């Protein structure tokens, strides 16, 4: 494992001595040169050490580099030190001193090791070109040539063409050749190699009979022994679906192929990771909306949902194809978005950073409403199907799952009749409606709101919150912007109370329902009621200590004089900012009290009896006063400023253009 | 202001900043200023710049100041700091010298 | 919606109007109004009451007064360069001269730095804190200083222009703007050199922004934006940031272990510290946020102006002078940012004066005397705001004087 | 494709830094100052160094939420993600990671590879460096005798290729390798 010996090892490789150093090289000169036996190897496994475990170059005395490139071009040499040799020159690699050649060493082996010599070198002197045709003049004689394969395919890999038409023809030619057993000899042996790097060939590059052997063993990999099943099965579909690309009629080919599996494939547990490249072929060339993507959007999410690879591979597959997209795939995906959330809930580091691109490609015209609400119920979606586990598994292979935490009240409380229906609203497959408020299973799920992985889900809500937001933001209308504002209104001391939850929720919702304001200055004017009774109460300032904020500052400014406005709103308005202010003069914070006396000032001057008002009043509550310095002091702004009319009149009431920094220059033109 | 002004005791710096501000030294104030409006997520510290921003109010500067306050009204978090920036920046684009001071 | 808010805060009879010149500039504080007349004659009408003419007579064709940013420095026919001082005090325009200079000394100062070239035109490119800079024999920018105890007038810098003498001696406009002086070629070229080294700091390809005959080009007090005005009532203006980054071919101007290392592995690098608690951060500021002179340390076409010098250009806006003798006095303003243009035509007795300062409002001379145009400020508006800002006593004055 | 083979440690509920870091390729590079050593080798290193960290992350967060014996075949972590192009790779390339103990191996893979084979390729090698090598208590066996990892990848991951090896081909692969070292 880790031993401290094994770190005293590696430090002393990093920082050993440039004397040291040198004294090793001359070692190293002394003991090549001379009867290499088991001290050659003792010295090599200590260079390669000194030289892997260090970032910065070590361009060692050159004799030692002679030396080793010598020893590769060197015959006698064992296949221990041979190999060990080719990793310190692929290794020390890239240096502009390239003494080696690419045709030093008869030994097809060794020709391997030389190869990966010279690819980890670049093309800052045309180096790949050079190795590629070596390679094609040393396997232009008789080949074997399956141990060179690996790095034709590497070499295609990072050079797509520079296989000659000849040669690619060549190397097409071999291939089918090699071709031919199954999984299910040199022959075999070559075979597979064969089979081993058919997609990545398909992709950057006897024909029939090609078609008859080769072309079916794609899926003879798997159709025409357990793990490599699986392993061999993705495999199988990726090929068939390279045959799509590069061939338009196989797209039909595979589609057929996936609709007679799917007699098993959506039939048999322990397979379910096949489908996700089906449904990319699909996609690329739409699988069944109910069965096969019903299942891929809805149905494996709400019992395969504890598989952390699998949900990486499903949510990469949403968010790779969602370029191209079609309406009813929209459609779909659009429908589905509480089950997708399951894997968020279970599976979210490596989930969400991709959420963040997916959430703003499925956004339709009235889902937000409830939307908000999906994203708001996240951690509590998790501890629900931490339940689900913990009653439906038998005891023998329960360790898939989570059951060591505090059962008995949640067990309990999932068999009481009084949740037997929320639970099937939290847990949902769909949402068709809006439900009702989570407060009575938060309740309910206290003991477990802490667990491990509720606390994972409840660090990606605010982020896809945000993409959520500006996503909608810039695609509101009236009716959506009322509805939000009604939402963040009911929501905002209504959440599942998992640690630092609220707190992000919170200043997500607050601060966007400014921009919303922002958006469209009449959001105050419309909502009279619903303000006017927050505002009014102690209560919201008294659980609500940062958004009160934001409520009671849109109504001081956006009590704009200048078609559905009447002169008595803003006396209503006075009259609950007067009663709140009274009553408060986590309780209401020392920000309250400085934008309570910000809105009633400003809101006051507004009103021609209302200065006097002001005057008796917020006179008085300056005179009291004379972020409790703050709150003494912001009240001038339009105790002072409006005590003269004619200038007060306008400032609170700005044109359009006071925020762009060259609007007004010119109106102190005038003199 | 020798600081760019990425510390995390910028609430006990602007602190200072507001009580000493004047037009001696202009464009380095507004520099750290500047520099300083991105490191404000809290109310404290968005009240804090914000009497620098008076500071400068009082003692006349008029100049470039047209930029500092629109940038810290148009670019902090919470909504009556900005609201203050507006009413300031308004105040010093729109008064003479001596009614700033008698009706400011 | 351009008319006018043409506002006057100082006035001025028709009889000094028949006396003085078809163009003229005006210091940024009141100290001078000083117009050229056709006849050689340097009228001065002081609208710092009644306000009397001054005349100062020679063959003088070009002037510049002390834009400190009035002393008025000339040259005559003769290549002689003169400096006269006319004092307003209590409106007695009474003017001296201080300072001349002689065409042989000039020839004589010439030479003394090694130029083989006989003075043939002297222009003028400005005038600040009594040091003139000069683009002698169009080829030399020449950067004379008249210090204090009447020193003799000695270039504390001459470099000849990096360029042939095939496009040398065809400049234009010499143009200093806080260091970086421009010297523009007629055939669409403007070698920013640097007055401090004499450098070719950078270049502009006035040609590939694509007429000819640049007359004259304006630069922003920030070296933003630059606008220039040909012969032919052309001005094209384009930022100068943008015009150097979008063609730059024409300018010639653990934990730390691997975060120092994407500093010099400058292929790519990385953004590295790889958790999966700070790649959500990546996200959420990749969906919120979703010049050129740091190193050298539409279109107008009024469908013909005589003289299309633009007064001032700023960061956001640009003014621009215009006068004709069928129709009167065409003032322009254009918005840099808005790319909003208002014109606005005035009478036929009335001429523009340069506020050589700050304020950059159209000062037009009208019959009535001073008239500073506006655009967009209502006559409630404007009063309105500076009884906001003062007394009554103001607001009734600018009421009463229209 | 597979870029990178590694082993690379895993904390416990200290940097990760890579024991083993077998880069199996390289990448086109032009800077207009002179195409260097140290440029391109700390590129190569970094970026190696990132999949570490962010296969630590994965694994220790999946090691706390999960439940499943919090602190053996299919009884170990395992997981995917996906890079960040220019931190530090240039074209995006899925993250495959198997830890056993405290010796967390990955695989960069291209997403033009598979991932299940991705998956059971680790396993086995895993299973070969814990039991060929056998470093269960002298640790010192992984850095001072790199050589047996470098003849264990040789023989069975040739030039960043994953095969599908089956009984048969790993019975004739067994006949290469075992007596080649004592």
């Amino acid at each position: 494992a880790f031993s401290a010996g094994a770190e005293s090892l590696l430090h002393q490789a990093r920082e050993i001595q440039d004397e040291e150093l040198r004294r090793f090289c001359s070692r190293v000169t002394k003991l090549l040169q001379e009867a290499p036996g088991p001290a050659t190897v003792d010295a090599l496994q200590r260079l390669f050490l000194i030289v892997s475990a260090t970032k910065y170059p070590r361009r060692l005395e050159k004799m030692c580099v002679d030396l080793l490139q010598t020893t590769l071009c060197l015959p006698a040499s064992p296949e221990q030190l041979q190999v060990l040799c080719a990793a310190i020159l692929r290794e020390m690699s890239p240096f502009n001193d390239l003494a080696l050649s690419c045709d030093h060493t008869p030994n097809t082996r060794q020709l391997s090791l030389v190869a990966s010599v010279l690819l980890a070198q670049g093309d800052r002197k045309g180096e790949i070109r050079c190795v590629s045709q070596r390679i094609f003049k040393i396997l232009e004689n008789r080949q074997s040539v399956r141990p060179l394969l690996p790095i034709l395919s590497k070499v295609i890999g990072l050079a797509p063409g520079i296989l000659m038409e000849d040669q690619t023809n060549l190397l097409s030619k071999r291939l089918v050749d090699w071709l031919r057993f199954t999984v299910l000899t040199e022959d075999q042996w070559v075979n597979m190699q064969a089979f081993s790097m058919l997609r990545k060939w398909l992709l950057h590059s006897p024909r029939e009979r090609l078609r008859e052997v080769a072309f079916e063993y794609c899926q003879r990999l798997l159709e025409q022994d357990s793990d490599l099943q699986k392993a061999c099965l993705v495999e199988a579909v990726s090929v068939l679906d390279v045959l799509c690309r590069q061939d338009p009629s196989f797209l039909y080919r595979t589609l057929s192929c996936l609709k007679a599996l799917h007699r098993r494939l959506g039939e048999d547990p322990g397979s379910e990771r096949a489908l996700v490249p089906l449904a990319q072929f699909f996609l690329n060339h739409a699988m069944d909306a109910e069965a096969v993507y019903g299942q891929l959007l809805r149905g494996l999410p709400s019992e395969r949902f504890h598989s952390p690879t699998l949900a990486f591979e499903v949510i990469h597959f949403c968010t790779h194809n969602l370029a191209l997209f079609d309406s009813h795939f929209l459609s779909l995906l659009r429908l589905s978005f509480p089950s997708l959330f399951k894997f968020l809930a279970w599976n979210s580091p490596p989930l969400t950073a991709e959420f963040v691109v997916l959430l703003p490609a499925l956004v339709d015209a009235g889902t937000a409403v409830e939307m908000l609400h999906a994203l708001l119920d996240l951690p509590c979606l998790t501890a629900a199907l931490d339940l689900q586990l913990r009653s439906t598994q038998t005891p023998s292979e329960r360790l898939l799952w989570d059951i060591s935490l505090r059962v008995p009240s949640c067990l309990e409380a999932f068999q009481d009749p009084q949740f037997q229906g929320l639970f099937r609203h939290l847990l949902r497959t769909k949402a068709s409606g809006s439900t009702e408020r989570l407060t009575p299973l938060h309740q309910v799920l206290k003991p477990m709101a802490s667990c491990a992985r509720v606390t994972q889900c409840a660090e990606a809500v605010p982020v896809l919150l945000q993409a959520f937001f500006s996503a909608v933001t810039q695609t509101a209308d009236g009716a959506l912007i009322n509805q939000l504002a009604l939402l963040l209104l009911e929501r905002s001391d209504s959440l599942y109370p998992v640690p630092q939850y609220e707190a992000r929720v919170h200043g997500v919702l607050s601060s966007q329902l400014l921009v919303l304001c922002k958006l469209k200055p009449s959001l105050v004017v419309e909502l009279s009621r619903e303000l006017l009774e927050f505002v009014g109460s102690v209560s919201s300032i008294h659980s609500r200590a940062s958004v009160f904020t934001c409520v009671v500052w849109a109504i001081g400014e956006y009590l704009s004089v200048t078609k559905r406005c009447t002169a008595e709103q803003i006396n209503k308005f006075f009259e609950a900012l007067e009663a709140l202010l009274f009553e408060v003069t986590p309780c209401c914070p020392p920000e309250v009290v400085t934008a309570l006396m910000t809105t009633l000032t400003k809101l006051a001057s507004r009103s021609q009896d209302l200065i006097p008002r002001v005057s008796l009043f917020l006179s008085k509550m300056r005179t009291l006063a004379q972020g409790a310095e703050s709150i003494r002091t912001r009240a001038s702004e339009l105790l002072t400023l409006l005590k003269m009319p004619s200038v007060a009149q306008f400032v609170f009431t700005p044109p359009a253009g006071v925020c762009q920094p060259r609007y007004h220059r010119d109106t102190n033109v005038a003199l | 202001v020798s600081r760019p002004g990425r510390d995390e005791a910028l609430c006990w710096h602007l602190q200072m900043l507001a009580k000493v501000a004047d037009g001696d030294a202009q464009s380095a104030t507004l520099n750290f200023l500047q520099a300083a409006a991105a490191h404000c997520t809290n109310w404290d510290l968005q009240q804090g710049l914000l009497r620098v921003c008076r500071a400068l109010l009082r003692a006349g500067v008029r100049g470039g100041l047209v930029d500092l306050l629109q940038v810290l009204a148009r670019q902090l978090e919470d909504p009556d700091g900005r609201d203050h920036a507006r009413l300031y920046y308004i105040l010093l684009a729109h008064l003479a010298a001596p009614k700033l001071g008698v009706a400011l | 919606m351009g008319r006018v808010l043409p506002m006057l805060l100082v006035p001025v009879p028709a009889e000094a109007m028949g006396q003085l010149g078809s163009r003229a500039q005006l210091r940024t504080q009141p100290e001078a109004l000083g117009s050229l007349t056709a006849a050689g004659s340097l009228q001065v009408l002081s609208l710092t009451r009644g306000g009397g003419r001054c005349c100062l007579e020679g063959p003088f064709w070009h002037f510049l007064w002390e834009d400190s940013r009035p002393k008025l420095l000339a040259l005559g026919e003769n290549y002689e360069l003169l400096i006269y001082e006319f004092n307003l005090k209590d409106g007695r325009c009474d003017a001296t001269i201080l300072y001349s200079c002689s065409r042989e000394a000039l020839q004589k100062l010439i030479d003394d730095q090694d130029i083989s070239i006989s003075l043939l035109s002297l222009r003028i490119l400005s005038f600040h804190n009594n040091t003139s800079l000069l683009f002698i024999n169009k080829c030399v920018i020449l950067h004379i200083i008249f210090p204090e105890r009447d020193a003799a007038i000695r270039v504390l810098n001459c470099f000849t222009l990096p360029l042939p003498a095939q496009a040398v001696d065809m400049i234009i406009d010499t143009q200093l703007c806080r260091g970086i002086l421009f010297v523009l070629s007629s055939l669409g070229w403007i070698y920013i050199f640097d007055v401090v080294d004499g450098t070719y700091v950078a270049h502009v390809d006035l040609a590939l922004h694509k007429i000819s005959s640049f007359t004259s080009l304006k630069v922003s007090q920030d070296l933003d934006v630059a606008v220039i005005v040909s012969s032919s009532n052309s001005a094209v203006a384009l930022n100068l940031n943008l015009y150097f980054r979008q063609h730059p071919g024409h300018l010639l101007c653990d934990d730390p272990v691997n975060s120092a290392y994407n500093m010099k592995l400058a292929k790519f690098s990385f953004q590295i510290d790889r958790s999966w608690k700070a790649q959500l951060s990546s996200l959420n500021e990749t969906i919120k946020n979703s010049p050129w002179f740091q190193d050298i340390l539409k279109i107008m076409h009024i469908s013909e102006p005589i003289e299309l010098k633009c007064v001032s250009v700023t960061g956001f806006t640009a003014l621009f002078t215009w006068e004709v003798e069928r129709m009167g006095y065409t003032i322009t303003l254009w918005d840099l940012e808005t790319q909003g243009m208002q014109c606005f035509s005035l009478g036929t007795k009335c001429i523009p004066v340069d506020s050589s300062g700050d304020q950059q409002l159209c000062f037009v001379l009208t019959e009535n005397g001073l008239s500073l145009i506006l655009f967009g400020l209502t006559q409630e508006e404007f009063l309105n705001r500076l009884m906001i800002h003062g007394s009554a006593s103001t607001v009734d004055t600018l009421c009463h004087l229209n | 494709m597979v870029h990178a083979f590694l082993i690379h440690t895993l904390r416990a509920p200290g940097l990760c830094r890579v024991l083993y870091s077998c880069v199996f390729g390289a990448e086109k590079s032009d800077d207009p100052r002179p195409h260097g050593a140290e440029r391109d080798r700390l590129l190569r290193k970094e970026q190696i160094l990132a999949v570490a960290r962010q296969v630590e992350s994965m694994c220790r967060l999946q090691q706390q939420a999960s439940g499943r014996p919090p602190m053996p075949l299919h009884e170990a972590p395992r997981g995917a993600f996906r890079l960040a192009a220019e931190n530090p790779f240039q074209e995006p390339r899925t993250v495959v990671w198997l830890g056993v103990l405290s010796l967390g191996f990955a695989l960069v893979l291209d997403a033009h590879e598979n991932l299940l084979l991705a998956e059971g390729t680790l396993r086995l090698l895993t299973r070969l460096l814990l039991d060929h090598l056998r470093l269960l208590a002298p640790s010192t066996s992984l850095l001072l005798r790199a050589d047996r990892i470098e003849g264990i990848l040789t023989r069975f991951l040739p030039h960043g290729q994953l095969l599908f090896l089956n009984d048969q081909f790993v019975q004739g692969l067994e006949k290469e390798f075992s007596a080649a070292w004592p």
